[PDB]
C-alpha cells in the first residue's frame, strides 16, 4: 500500500528593492557637507550603481 | 529608467526664535574690577537670564 503526503517546501525570490542616497543620508541636508562630499569623490555614483 | 537626484523643496523663509527679554549680561564688572581673588580662592560669576 501507497501514501500521497504533499510537503511544503518554502523558497526566498527576492528582497525589499532598497535605496539609499548620500546628500540625504551622509549630509543633514546641508551646503558646506555637499562640498566636501563632492570633494571625496565619486563613492556615491559606486554606491548608487551597486 | 534613471535615478539622478532627489525632489528637494527649499525652505521658504528664515524663522528665528529667541526669548523676549532685553536685560544686558554685566560683562563690564567681570572683566574689570577693583580686586580679583586670586588662584587659590576663586570666584564663580553665574551669569542667568540676560
Ligand atoms: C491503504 O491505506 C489507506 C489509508 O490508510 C486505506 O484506506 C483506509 O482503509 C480503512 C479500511 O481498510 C478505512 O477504515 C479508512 O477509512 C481508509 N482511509 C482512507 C483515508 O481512505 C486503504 O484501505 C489501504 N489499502 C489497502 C489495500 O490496505
Ligand atoms: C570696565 O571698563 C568699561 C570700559 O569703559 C567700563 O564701562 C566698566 O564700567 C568697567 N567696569 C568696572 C569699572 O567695574
Amino acid at each position: 500500500n501507497f501514501t500521497i503526503s504533499v510537503t511544503t517546501e518554502i523558497l526566498p525570490v527576492s528582497m525589499t528593492k532598497t535605496s539609499v542616497d548620500c546628500t540625504m543620508y551622509i549630509c543633514g541636508d546641508s551646503t558646506e557637507c555637499s562640498n566636501l562630499l563632492l570633494q571625496y569623490g565619486s563613492f556615491c555614483t559606486q554606491l548608487n550603481r551597486a | 529608467i534613471y535615478q539622478t537626484s532627489n525632489f528637494r523643496v527649499q525652505p521658504t523663509e528664515s524663522i528665528v526664535r529667541f526669548p523676549n527679554i532685553t536685560n544686558l549680561c554685566p560683562f563690564g564688572e567681570v572683566f574689570n574690577a577693583t580686586r580679583f581673588a586670586s588662584v587659590y580662592a576663586w570666584n564663580r560669576k553665574r551669569i542667568s537670564n540676560c
